[PDB]
């Protein structure tokens, strides 16, 4: 499982691969690892995928509720305060949760907060979460930069996934790209990384060592 | 089912609680007790009146032992003294002597049981106690002592007084006769003169009930060894009270 | 159980609480105290209501090493309150490790007080309290609470059978420069002059002090023995 | 008002314990009770085609040793005999020795002076007579009221007509404590009973309740006849 | 996680290690100002550690609102402690260390308090929690002066701060002082 | 009349005031008729609306597949018994795979009325019920009252002016009897029933509402056009 | 006599006094067409200092859902966050929009809640003082309009009025309302009987609109259409 | 427990325990709020009481519930000391939740939302106390003004008056605020709360208290010395 | 051991008509030394206590002997004597029967009425051991063990005690790596109590 985030001038992009496994067999290749909260907050997926899921459905639903009750949208870092009380409200339980929330106001700008099970609460720029987040921060930390446009930053979202999957045996399977701006996130699709790296591959002229 | 969570003890609009003017009423209806503080010791006396000439008068015990140092008596509803006496014998251990290892001073006694009786006019759905109280005691760090304790919980000390049907009498009486140099024994003998106006059928040992705090009674502790263990309070048996008379 | 309840928390059409009156009422006919604040100490005096029988060993009580109270009205709620106020001020101490405020204490009072009257179907505690404290924020200070949660600060105050008279004494020959002796002397004064009896003697009052000194630290409080009473009577010309 | 629930009346009386008093007297039933100076004797007046009369008594066996007679309601006797019964139990369970007459009747009282303090509980209109053999206090009669009071007895009488045997009693010890004689003190209990009320008491017209120094047990009417 | 604190004539000087613990790119602060004149910076589990601070900030903010006063440094330090010995007895105890730094206006002193998660609380000179005491404390022994001034604290700190960087990145410095609670921006 | 102000006080000839008055509440609903043969149970209810601008009130709820009621007097007290009884009819088929009979709903009903009779705080419920339901033991109706009274009939009426539909259905009791295996012969002497009870209206699509269960026919119910080929 | 009491005529004391309470509010109307629902109310305001932008009488249940009220408006708070609730928690457990039905019997359920529960307590010492016009859309039974009284019963209309001139304004609307009625002219007619009904002349401050439709789902109006649709009513009337 | 319904219908549709609690607020002290233009004007009534009334511990009617709102009332003093204290613990925890301080809105809304479950929960009686609440939000330069009243109903107002003859300041404000050009600097703000106070208040300048409110958390008690300044011009300039 | 965490020792002694108690001034955590003024004794108007084991309970029993004492004045409206303060510190430690604070409590005093000097000891459960002679509590308990049952004699002069009790002192937290920081003496009389610091090795 690989998961990144990170904030530019353009807003935030969101890159996650789709593999699930169970040992050594793949028990999924399309996994959906991105959680659509709402029109305008995404969070990520790691760890346990039920209490993810949950958790961050029942999130959006306090989410909305607060929104009736203020006639304002939510700030994020009080969605991730929602959201980080509640776990540690069980910690201890045995609950396995690792996320990132992204959302775009106007008063905050692009935030990211990175919110985990052990109650740990982090307001961030680049978050990688995963087995191959080593492999994905480092392409991110060579090509991160504030001004890069928005084609750019999901390519370079594109590129650490799939730097990631090609070494990591537990990831891989595609990669499924988000863009949060103001007025909400948009969908960039699902690209299968076994033909993105060829593709990868004849343009770049990178994977030498690789055989095609 | 028991739905009494309201006071029914309540102020009028004159300031007056009409429960605990009543529950005194009910006091001042009763026979007479009295308590004389002597400079070594204490008399608490009192009248043993009889339901039926064919009931064992014995068996019943208007004064009791509260602590080995402690004792009481009432005027008033009997059967409310009874439960008063036991719980005041529970909080006297499980109040001080489970913590401290000793029996509780007179006071520290007198104010856990006015506690209790005053709870029993601020509480939902309770009676007041119809009784009022008279306690004589002895500490180390205090002496002898007399205490009187009212259904308001409202409770004085006193060098000695009366309460029940003749109390302003027997009152006038002590008064008239306090001097603040009686011994035990003058005190036994005033509170015997007093009684004795204040009773209308026969005057007798059977017919009296009289307690003392006194001295230690090392016969009245049924083991020995240990020097610094003594039962203060002692009840007079009606011989004794005849051989007075 | 509908028929006997008594309702002792509502409101009357005129917008008072019958019980809170009642219990106003029957503290305007208790022994009357009174406290006095100079510009470096308090006083507190209560008379009694009395026969020839044991008085050394009602009115007046301790809550900690720097504060005290005198009561107006039935003895045993105020030794509750007294009790509850004791283990207040020790549960601040054991906190915080310092002395607590004396408002602090005077308003946990007050809305214990005020619980009665709002809430419940009990009857309120019919129990006036003068309290008379020091601490580092003000220095020393005097309050009052009545049976309607409410508590006010006051220079001078009296309390019970004739305050009004009291008060009115006290409204003139009062100074914000006295000192305490001159404020022991005020207060005897005014007790003689509101008394609704024979003579002023030594067997119906109680008297306390705060001050500095005397054998002590920073704060002394002292409690007046019937004999240090005799003396303070004959002193200031009471005589009595 | 004050003379519905158990409260204090302006003179401070308690008029539902007075009425409780007076509901005792609903049945027309006297009872005596004797001592033996080495057994206890109880006597009742239980006086219908349609009734199985086995089955009409107003004397229980509370324990082994105690037993009890109840002047009252039926329902209120049953409702303080099973009290009682569960008391004893659990008397001699947590302290390991047969529970005494005295103790039993003074626990019975504090029940009783509860129920009069207390204004959801009601009083129970019936007066309880604990008779037994006390291992150290030997014959034993202690008598319980609606107002929590309680006290022990050389001889007791319950009932309306009640004075007369008392009158009876009380000349009988004048003359002269207890009766120097368990079944001659049946007889004379009997012989006292008739000549205070009047007639002739068949089988059928009394029960009879004897407690010795191990034992409580009551006589049947073949039993009542042989005495007679 | 270095929480280290010195306490000067004038004033208590607290730092604490801007670093978290994967793979992120921030600036993290481990300061809670809990009144005008006192703060507190704390160590530990995480999670635990913001709560903890958390709790305490709004107790302090929730007295001093009510009573329209500040409490004293001991105050302060006297309710931490009795948090965390009322911690440690819990189903879920706090693993939090703190130092708490004040500067007593009635007194007119500064005053620094270190408490570990069992609820031992000590007033020292100088304190630290977690591995910086044990390369710090033979520096603090030997060059430590109660009268030593706002400068001469920063320089002892400065040298604390690269001897704890020769065997490990970057602290946040904070002064508490008789104007207030500062953050050193030269350092 | 100072014996009416609960529920736990009788009167001196010993009459419970409360469950009159709920007893009243119920006459005052409209009409509703229960019928049945030896092979199908049929329910027929008038509604009423508040205006013409209003829609009619509801009268007939499902407990389950085999077992229905309609309802005369206040609606929330109906609705609070006809969830107990769905839960009772579900905790029967969950734990014993079988179907609850209607004389043992009839019993659940009247036990738990009768708890709301005697105790201080709670008044009796003020609904009157007709119960419809096939089982084992074929087709059965009964009638249900809040003092807890449940009684098994043929046939009824309760609600407001229900003598006339009561009398005819007493007439013509053994012609409806033997109506098995024609339901729309059934449903239609139930309506001609109902038409005894009208006096200033006539049955319309919108304020008619019919229930029918069955040896093979589930609880159902018909209204609007549904019900047009009955009036 | 408890809060539980029947009358002898069969009627609980407490719900017919809070019916009497009801017919104290300020008047509230609904008309439900085919094009979406609209709700009215007027803006009763004691004092000239009193700013109108403070008073809601019409709030969002969820975003097809929403609720006018009249009577003691501050019971309603609790059962509009009732309704909030319980519209969110569908959506959590079902991934789907509620009905308009469901909610409003939830709401009457608990209203019902100051005695016997829908389900089997006594949360509330007293019925509520306050009646509830509930418009929505959903897509089983399209445009909704329903009355929810204290009394644990709602009806469902094709127009409703509520308040002090609810009798007047039902007259006018039993008159007045056809199936074919489209959005403006629903909007027009609430104006029309709302200052006809109201003692103060009718302007932009002492009332305000909203509106339901399928597409943008509940809105309310700002200050400055309601004005426009006035002088439109004005000019059409004279 | 104790839950007798306390508050009912009438047979009019009427709760009398709320009108009552409304008269209990009749009973109380005026207090006057007026928005400025950057500012908030919150006037109160020193009752006149005795002269040994100590000022520096006794209440001041005007409490901060945080450094940003204030709120005072009129009615029964320590019921609306059993609100403020509710309102602060819920705006510490607001703030401790959402990362935010509170608006007045919001808060203004809790406290409604108290008096309004008191209203109708069984085995208490209504609040006897109405209250104005008045700030800023966070980062907002708009004054914002609210009143609250013991049925749970509350609203905005630009300038209101509670307590006693509130009627006779209501009319004078109405007269005298013009809502197209309220006053400009505080100092007119001011002298209007203080001239509206004075309508019936003719005791003298000393039972008089102005607090007032500007942003960015800017409270500020005035002086005796400044109201009486402020009574002394106005006198003035009342004849010439 | 929570009991061997902190470290820390205390010693008392009964002289002719006095008493003394001494405790050691470390803090340390495992092995690191945290604090040198780290004092285990503390008085109760003229009643000692001196606690050994965890410093959270040492203060956390301090804090309550401390609130327990002044209740006890002010209902009593007399000090407590060391008496009836042992049969505090024992029951207040045995209400803690399963769940006990890890502490090593020793009580010196001299009752106001008879003059007569009292010592006594508690386990962490609150069992009471009354010595005539002394009583010792810590980490290095066999070490005063070993000092006292060989410096110790019947009768003593205040001064002589003190130097009995200080050499006893330093000598056994001079062979125990947990104790020794600096070291507190007490001498108490009727009518005077002397506190002395003395010197030591530190290390």
């Amino acid at each position: 499982t690989t998961t990144l985030a990170f904030r530019f001038q353009g807003g935030i992009i969101v890159a996650v691969d789709s593999r699930a496994t169970a040992g050594n067999w793949v028990a999924s290749q399309t996994v959906k690892k991105v959680i659509e909260i709402n029109p305008f907050l995404l969070g990520t997926m790691a760890g346990g995928a039920a209490d993810c899921q949950f958790w961050e459905t029942w999130l959006g639903s306090q989410c909305r509720l607060h929104e009736l009750r203020e006639k304002e949208r939510i700030s994020v870092a009080a969605a991730s305060k929602i959201l980080s009380n509640l776990v540690y409200q069980y910690k201890g339980a045995g609950l396995s949760m690792g996320t990132m929330i992204c959302g775009y106001t106007r008063k905050e700008g692009p935030t990211i907060y990175y919110v985990d099970s052990d109650g740990t609460r982090l307001k961030g720029d680049i978050f990688c979460v995963g087995s191959g987040q080593t492999f994905a921060y480092g392409v991110l930390d060579s090509n991160y930069k504030w001004d890069l446009s928005v084609e750019d930053a999901l390519y370079l979202g594109k590129r650490s996934i799939l730097a990631a999957a090609h070494r990591d045996a537990y990831s891989g399977g595609s990669v499924n790209l988000y863009h949060v701006t103001e007025d909400g996130w948009i969908y960039h699709g699902n690209h299968d990384v076994g033909e993105l790296f060829w593709k990868v591959k004849e343009e770049e002229g990178s994977f030498n060592n690789v055989i095609g | 089912t028991d739905r009494y969570s309201f006071s029914l003890t309540t102020f009028s609009p004159s300031g007056k609680l009409g429960q605990i003017d009543y529950a005194l009423t009910a006091v001042k209806q009763g026979v007479t007790s009295l308590g004389i503080k002597a400079t070594n010791g204490v008399v608490i006396a009192t009248e043993k009146k009889s339901s039926s000439p064919l009931a064992m008068s014995e068996t019943l015990s208007k004064v009791s032992l509260l602590t080995p140092d402690i004792g009481a008596v009432y005027s008033g509803m009997g059967p409310d003294y009874r439960v008063l006496v036991d719980k005041s014998r529970k909080v006297a251990h499980t109040s001080y002597k489970r913590i401290y290892g000793e029996y509780p001073p007179t006071k520290l006694l007198v104010s856990e049981v006015a506690k209790i009786m005053q709870e029993a006019t601020q509480s939902g759905g309770v009676r007041p106690f119809g009784v009022s109280l008279l306690i004589a005691g002895h500490d180390e760090f205090n002496g002898f002592s007399l205490y009187q304790v009212d259904p308001s919980g409202s409770y004085f000390p006193w060098k000695a007084t009366a309460i029940g049907k003749g109390s302003v009498a027997a009152k006038t009486f002590l008064e008239k006769r306090w001097n603040d140099e009686l011994e035990l024994e003058d005190a036994i003998h005033i509170a015997l003169l007093t009684l004795k106006e204040s009773v209308e059928g026969e005057f007798n040992g059977d017919t009296i009930e009289l307690a003392i705090i006194g001295d230690e009674n090392p016969d009245l502790l049924g083991y020995t060894g240990i020097p610094t263990d003594g039962p203060r309070f002692r009840k007079l048996t009606s011989q004794e009270i005849n051989d007075r008379l | 159980s509908r028929r006997y309840d008594s309702r002792t928390t509502i409101f009357s059409p005129e917008g008072r609480l019958y019980q809170v009156e009642y219990a106003l009422e029957s503290i305007s006919h208790a022994g009357t105290a009174i406290g006095i604040m100079a510009s470096d100490g308090i006083v507190l005096a209560a008379e009694r209501k009395s026969t020839l029988l044991e008085q050394d060993t009602e009115k007046l009580y301790k809550l900690n090493d720097k504060i005290a109270v005198a009561v107006a009205g039935l003895t045993a709620d105020a030794e509750i309150l007294i009790n509850t106020a004791r283990i207040h001020a020790q549960n601040y101490l054991k906190t915080y490790n310092e002395d607590i405020p004396v408002e602090i204490l005077v308003r946990r009072l007050s809305d214990i007080k005020q619980g009665y009257t709002q809430h419940g179907g009990l009857r309120p505690f019919g129990v006036s309290f003068i309290y008379a404290g020091y601490d580092d924020r003000y220095g020393y200070q005097l309050y009052t609470s009545n049976p309607s949660g409410n508590y006010t600060g006051w220079k001078a105050i009296s309390v019970g059978a004739n305050t009004s008279a009291a008060q009115t004494l006290l409204q003139m020959d009062y100074k914000d420069d006295m000192k305490v002796d001159d404020a022991i002397e005020l207060a005897l004064k005014t007790l003689s002059k509101t008394t609704d009896s024979s003579a002023l003697t030594y067997d119906r009052l109680e008297f306390a002090t705060i001050r500095k000194g005397a054998n002590d630290g920073e704060v002394y409080q002292k409690i007046f023995k019937p004999q240090e009473i005799k003396d303070i009577l004959v002193k200031t010309g009471i005589t009595k | 008002y004050d003379r519905h629930i158990t409260i204090f009346s302006p003179e401070g009386r308690l008029y539902q314990v007075e009425y409780a008093f007076k509901a005792t007297n609903q049945t027309n039933i006297n009872s005596l009770a004797v001592r033996g100076k080495d057994c206890t004797v109880v006597i009742s007046q239980k006086k219908d085609k349609l009734l199985d009369p086995t089955t009409v008594s107003y004397i229980f066996c509370i324990s082994r040793t105690i037993g009890m007679v109840v002047n009252g309601p039926i329902p209120d006797a049953r409702n303080a005999a099973l009290r009682a019964k569960a008391e004893a139990a659990e008397f001699r369970y947590k302290y390991g020795y047969d529970m005494p007459c005295d103790v039993l009747a003074k626990r019975m009282a504090n029940l009783s002076q509860i129920y009069t303090q207390r204004a959801y509980m009601r009083p129970l209109g019936v007066i309880l007579t604990f008779v037994s053999v006390d291992e150290e206090l030997g014959p034993s009669i202690y008598k319980t009221d609606p107002a929590g009071y309680y006290v022990g007895y050389k001889a007791t009488a319950t009932g309306p007509k009640q004075q007369e045997i008392t009158t009876n009693l009380e000349n009988h010890f004048k003359k002269s404590d207890h009766i120097n004689e368990w079944e001659k003190v049946v007889e004379f209990a009997i012989t006292h009973m008739i000549d205070a009320l009047g007639t002739e008491f068949s089988k059928n017209d009394l029960e009879v309740g004897v407690a010795t120094k191990d034992k409580f047990f009551t006589l049947s009417a073949e039993n009542i006849e042989e005495r007679l | 996680d270095i929480i280290l604190g010195i306490r000067v004539q004038d004033s208590v000087i607290l730092a604490s290690s801007k670093a978290v613990t994967g793979i992120s790119v921030d600036s993290d602060d481990k300061t809670r100002q809990l009144s005008p004149h006192t703060l507190m910076s704390f160590a530990g589990e995480a999670g635990d550690t913001v709560q903890f601070a958390e709790y305490i900030q709004a107790n302090i903010q929730l007295y001093s609102i009510r009573e329209d006063y500040e409490l004293s440094p001991q105050a302060v330090s006297s309710f931490v402690r009795q948090e965390l010995a009322k911690s440690i007895r819990s189903r879920r105890p706090y693993q939090v260390n703190v130092l708490i730094g004040g500067y007593d206006k009635k007194k007119n002193k500064p005053e620094l308090y270190q408490i570990d998660y069992l609820g031992t609380k000590v007033e020292l000179p100088y304190g630290a929690h977690g591995y910086s005491g044990f390369y710090t404390f033979f520096l603090l022994d030997h060059h430590y002066r109660p009268d030593m001034t706002t400068e001469e604290g920063l320089d002892l700190l400065k040298l604390c701060v690269q001897e704890l960087e020769k065997r490990m990145k970057g602290v946040i410095v904070k002064i508490v002082d008789k104007d207030g609670i500062r953050q050193v921006d030269d350092f | 009349n100072n014996y009416d102000g609960d529920t736990v006080t009788f009167s001196p000839t010993g009459r419970l005031f409360q469950v009159e008055y709920a007893l009243e509440a119920i006459k005052q609903g409209s009409v509703t008729v229960g019928l049945r043969s030896n092979t199908h149970a049929v329910l027929v209810a008038l509604k009423r609306n508040a205006d013409e601008l209003s829609s009619y009130q509801k009268k007939i709820i499902k407990c389950d597949e085999h077992m229905g009621l309609s309802l005369a007097g206040l609606a929330p007290d109906a609705r609070v018994l006809s969830n107990y009884l769905r839960q009772q009819c579900n905790y029967s088929s969950l734990v014993f795979n079988r179907k609850l009979a209607v004389e043992r709903a009839g019993h659940l009903l009247c036990d738990k009325a009768q708890k709301n009779t005697q105790s201080y705080g709670g008044r009796p419920y003020g609904v009157g019920l007709l119960i419809i339901g096939y089982d084992k033991s074929g087709a059965h109706l009964l009638e249900f009252q809040p003092s807890g009274n449940v009684t098994e009939l043929y046939g009824t009426a309760i609600g407001a002016r229900s003598q006339g539909a009561k009398t005819y259905l007493e007439r013509t009791l053994d012609t409806f009897i033997k109506i098995d295996g024609n339901p729309d012969e059934l449903i239609k002497a139930g309506v001609e029933a109902i038409s005894q009870s009208l006096r200033d209206e006539s049955l319309t699509v919108d304020n008619l509402s019919i229930a029918i269960v069955g040896k093979d026919t589930p609880f159902t119910i018909y209204d609007g056009e549904a019900v047009a080929k009955y009036i | 006599r408890g809060v539980s009491t029947f009358s002898p005529e069969g009627r609980l004391f407490q719900v017919e006094y809070s019916l009497e309470a009801i017919k104290l509010g300020s008047t509230a109307i609904g008309i439900a067409t085919k094009e979406g629902v609209v709700l009215g109310v007027e803006k009763r305001a004691t004092s000239p200092l009193l700013e109108s932008d403070s008073i809601e009488k019409i709030v969002e249940i969820d975003r097809h859902i929403g609720c006018a009220m009249s009577g003691l408006t501050a019971d309603a708070r609790s059962m509009i966050e009732h309704a909030r609730t319980a519209a969110v928690t569908h959506n959590l457990y079902y991934d789907e929009d509620i009905n308009v039905e469901s909610l409003t019997q939830s709401v009457c359920d608990l209203a019902l809640r100051f005695g016997e529960g829908a389900s089997g307590e006594r949360l509330m010492s007293r019925p509520f003082g306050v009646a509830l016009l509930i418009a929505g859309h959903d897509a089983d039974d399209g445009y909704q309009l329903f009355h929810a009284e204290p009394s644990g019963t709602f009806y469902r209309y094709n127009a409703k009025a509520i308040g002090s001139g609810s009798e007047g304004a039902q007259a006018e609307l039993l008159n007045e309302w056809h199936s074919s009625l489209t959005l403006k002219e629903a909007e027009l007619l609430v104006l029309k009987i709302l200052k006809q009904v109201m003692e103060e002349k009718l302007d932009e401050n002492n009332a305000q609109l909203s509106c339901i439709t399928k597409q943008d789902g509940f809105k309310i109006y700002d200050n400055e259409k309601t004005a426009e649709l006035i002088k439109e009513l004005k000019e059409k009337e004279a | 427990g104790y839950d007798r319904a306390l508050s009912i219908f009438s047979p009019d549709g009427h709760i009398f325990q709320v009108e009552y609690a409304l008269e209990a607020v009749k009973r109380g002290t005026c207090a006057v709020g007026v928005k400025g233009k950057n500012c908030v004007v919150l006037g109160c009534e020193r009752r006149s009481t005795l002269k040994l009334q100590d000022t520096r511990i006794t209440p001041s009617k005007v409490s901060k519930i945080d450094s940003h709102v204030v709120l005072s009332f009129s009615g029964l003093n320590a019921d609306s000391r059993i609100l403020i204290e509710k309102a602060r613990v819920e705006a510490q925890s607001h703030r401790l939740t959402l990362e935010d301080p509170v608006t007045v809105e919001y808060l203004t809304r809790y406290v409604a939302g108290v008096q309004q479950r008191y209203t109708q929960s069984g085995g208490v009686r209504p609040f006897g106390v109405s209250t104005l609440i008045a700030g800023f939000d966070p980062r907002d330069d708009e004054p914002k003004l609210y009143q609250t009243e013991p049925s749970g109903i509350y609203s905005s107002w630009s300038a209101q008056t509670i307590g006693r003859n509130s009627k006779t300041v209501r009319e004078f404000l109405e007269k005298n605020y013009d809502r197209k050009e309220p006053p400009a600097t505080v100092e007119e703000c001011v002298k209007l709360t203080v001239r509206s106070l004075l309508e019936v208040v003719q005791t003298g300048a000393k039972n008089i208290e102005i607090t007032v409110v500007k942003p960015d958390s800017d409270i500020v008690a005035l002086s005796s010395e400044e109201i009486n300044q402020y009574v002394t011009q106005i006198e003035q300039e009342k004849q010439e | 051991d929570p009991s061997s965490i902190n470290g820390g020792i205390v010693v008392a002694m009964t002289g002719k008509d006095c008493v003394a108690i001494a405790c050691d001034l470390r803090l340390g955590s495992q092995s690191l030394g945290v604090s040198n003024k780290f004092e285990k004794i503390f008085h109760y108007g003229h009643v000692f206590l001196g606690i050994t084991g965890l410093a959270t309970d040492v203060t956390t029993l301090n804090e309550m002997f401390r609130y327990k004492t002044n209740l006890y004045k002010l209902k009593e409206e007399r000090a407590i004597e060391p008496e009836t303060f042992t049969q505090l510190v024992s029951s207040s430690l045995y209400e803690r029967r399963f769940g006990p604070y890890f502490v090593g409590p020793v009580v010196a005093g001299i009752n106001s009425k008879s003059g007569k000097p009292f010592i006594a000891g508690f386990d962490l459960i609150g069992c009471i051991d009354e010595a005539k002679d002394f009583i010792v509590s810590g980490t290095a308990s066999d070490q005063l063990f070993g000092m006292c049952e060989s410096l110790y004699e019947p009768n003593l002069e205040p001064e002589d005690l003190f130097e009995t009790i200080s050499q006893a002192l330093l000598n056994a937290a001079d062979r125990d790596a947990l104790s020794g920081w600096g070291a507190v003496v007490y001498i108490i009389k009727k009518d005077e109590v002397v506190k002395r610091y003395l010197k030591m090795r530190q290390d």
